[PDB]
DNA sequence: CCCTGTCTGGCGTCCTCTCACCTATGA
DNA sequence: TCATATTATTACGCCAGACAGGG
């Protein structure tokens, strides 16, 4: 509902086709957290 | 999908690994058109194009060839949130140590080096010497030097002797510290000693040398030396209701450190003399 | 005995601190205290120092620190400041603010086999020029066309060194 | 302008090279100036065609070194670039001079 | 050398609504 | 218009945490 832009435009078609069910993916500003800690000397990533 | 979040150093290669391309120019954009700056912060080749599937200047209007750079444009050809995931990185003229393993408290690099905070603080804005692997004369490893403490030895022992400061000193101590070596010694002088204070100053001190072992963060790390740029997309520059743009915060601190490390590449490539550049050094280090 | 020191001035009011330190010179009238003052300013290397001859009494620099828009001498520390060369400031001394750039009389025009046209069909285009018709103005610069190195009689204008 | 300055031997050839030359002016620009026919070149020759001695008998040799005089008006961007593809008839000497 | 004042950093409530105001310079 | 690059106020209240001083 909030965040994730693949996951809400599979959301809208999913309702206004009456299927009822999310595919979750990621927040995108989790990526954008990943970014501005990666922005400094820190390597995050995201392992396996 | 995945499991854990992995957290370490990011080596000068895992910079250039994250990157795209080298942010020059400190110039943002235009201003009086709409175009931005190529090459500067916010540019075309090393980033993306504004436009999705487009190249910003002039080619591929429909969708067939998505990725083809003409010279005309020095542009790639994909989305509009392609951006927001690519970052660039600032080759850094002079080394700068970074403020998070600097001024922690305790500083990663205080408890490192076994060397004071304060005394640390001088070298690296350029009001302290340090020596490093002096050789066959009469001073530590550790211990520091003052402009008369190196005036004298200058004159003194002229030939094999070393005495650099700043980040660049701090880097060569930090690199050449065998990691193993002290642990032994450290572990060594734990257990033969029964000082209460000094115990837990020793354990502090180990426990942080062993853990850096155990990992794959190396010493020469926490040093900046290619500086990572956030994506675009991440500091928008967007203009409120008239016609200026209200800018982002870190526009004008990416752009004072490209600016100041514009001026430090010139004055290093101009032949000026050895200690100009402390002052022009230190103004990079402190942007 | 008048040796070398090197002034950090606000970069771009270099001409300025020169002019406004000559003069604090002849106001606090300390002349056989200095010899000379070089601060380059082009329409400009170095454009930030500022070299002076000079001698070191505390009241010399008090005078030049006090001069304005000065930050300071650069040098070991800044009880006593460092001299560097006089090789150093040589270098500047010949160009400090001799006749240069925006000026190409013979020196644009040079044949070899670096040239680009612009005054022509060629947009935007450079080639290798092997023979010329100077004589008859005229030049055999080989541009890059129909998959190999064909020439074309270009003019002196037409194509820029 | 772009005079263009075809020579050779076959005058066939010749034709053939300035029609596609034209061609290739006249989709990307616009006025093309025209194929104008300058003057034949007859170099002609005389030999003695016995081995050692009839001064009487000889052949005389000659070769047409045709001319085709093609000017381009307006050099546009597409153009001019365009003559390194368009590949014409071989033992056609073109010579392109802008201006 | 173990107590000790002294100094430096690091916290300090959630949610919402209305309005105005935004770098100087310059041959 | 298009590069040049940073100075003359004070007036919280704990509460940990690190540091030079001294019996
Ligand atoms: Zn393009």
């Amino acid at each position: 509902k909030s965040d994730d832009v693949n996951g809400r435009t599979k959301m809208y078609k999913n309702i206004v086709d009456g299927n009822h069910q999310m595919e979750p993916g990621m927040p995108e500003s989790f990526n954008v957290l990943l970014k501005e800690i990666r922005s400094l000397g820190i390597n995050i990533e995201l392992e396996d | 999908e995945f499991d854990a979040i992995k957290i370490a150093l990011a080596s000068p290669d895992m910079i250039r690994s994250w990157s795209f391309g080298e942010v020059k120019k400190p110039e943002t954009i235009n201003y009086r058109t709409f175009k931005p700056e190529r090459d500067g912060l916010f540019c075309a080749r090393i980033f993306g194009p504004v436009k999705d599937y487009e190249c910003l200047c002039g080619k591929y209007k429909r969708l067939k060839h998505r990725g083809v750079i003409c010279e005309k444009c020095g542009v790639e050809v994909t989305q509009t949130k392609v951006r927001r995931e690519r970052m660039g990185h600032i080759e850094l003229a002079s080394p700068t140590a970074h403020i998070w393993f600097l001024k922690s408290l305790p500083s990663r690099i205080g408890l490192l080096l076994d060397m004071p905070l304060r005394d640390i603080e001088r070298v690296l804005y350029f009001e302290s010497y340090v020596v490093i692997e002096g050789g066959m004369t009469n001073l530590e490893r550790q211990q520091i030097l003052t402009e008369e403490q190196y005036l004298d030895a200058l004159e003194e022992f002229g030939d094999e002797f070393d005495a650099k400061m700043g980040a660049e000193a701090i880097q060569a101590l930090l690199k050449s510290m065998d990691l193993e070596q002290e642990c032994e010694q450290l572990r060594e002088e734990l257990n033969e000693t029964n000082s209460e204070t000094k115990r837990k100053k020793l354990t502090k001190r180990i426990k942080l040398l062993e853990a850096f072992v155990q990992s794959g963060n190396k010493p020469e790390w926490m040093i900046l030396t290619v500086l990572p740029v956030l994506p675009p997309d991440l500091r928008p520059l967007v203009p409120l209701d008239g016609g200026r743009f209200a800018t982002s915060d870190l526009n004008d601190l990416y752009r004072r450190v490209i600016n100041r490390n514009n001026r430090l590449k010139r004055l290093l490539d101009l032949a000026a003399p050895d200690i100009i550049v402390r002052n022009e050094k230190r103004m990079l280090q402190e942007a | 005995k008048k040796r070398w020191y090197v002034v950090q001035a606000f970069s771009g009011f270099e001409g300025r601190v020169a002019t406004s330190l000559r003069e604090h010179i002849k106001l606090h009238n300390m002349e056989d205290l200095f010899g000379e003052v070089m601060v380059p300013t082009e329409e400009k290397f170095f454009p930030g120092y500022v070299l002076v001859q000079m001698v070191m009494n505390d009241a010399s620099w008090h005078l030049v620190r006090s001069v304005p828009r000065v930050m300071g001498f650069i040098g070991g520390t800044s009880d006593r400041p460092a001299p560097i060369s006089d090789k150093e400031v040589d270098a500047i001394m010949n160009r400090l603010q001799q006749v240069g750039d925006k000026p190409r009389p013979k020196t644009l025009f040079e044949p070899g086999e670096m040239v680009r046209v612009n005054d022509g069909p060629f947009a935007d285009f450079n080639g290798v020029v092997e023979e010329v018709d100077y004589e008859k103005s005229r030049l055999k610069v080989s541009v890059s066309i129909f998959g190999r190195a064909t020439p074309v009689e270009l003019d002196f204008s037409q194509v820029e060194k | 302008r772009i005079r263009i300055r075809l020579k050779a031997f076959d005058h066939r050839l010749i034709d053939q090279a300035t029609a596609e030359i034209v061609e290739t002016a006249k989709r990307t620009g616009a006025q093309v100036r025209g194929p104008i026919p300058l003057p034949t070149r007859k170099e002609r020759f005389t030999v003695l065609i016995s081995p050692h001695v009839n001064k009487d008998a000889r052949d005389q040799y000659e070769i047409r070194t045709h001319l085709r005089l093609v000017d381009i008006v307006e050099p546009t961007e597409k153009t001019v670039d365009a003559l390194m593809r368009l590949d014409l008839a071989a033992g056609v000497d073109v010579q392109i001079s802008l201006g």
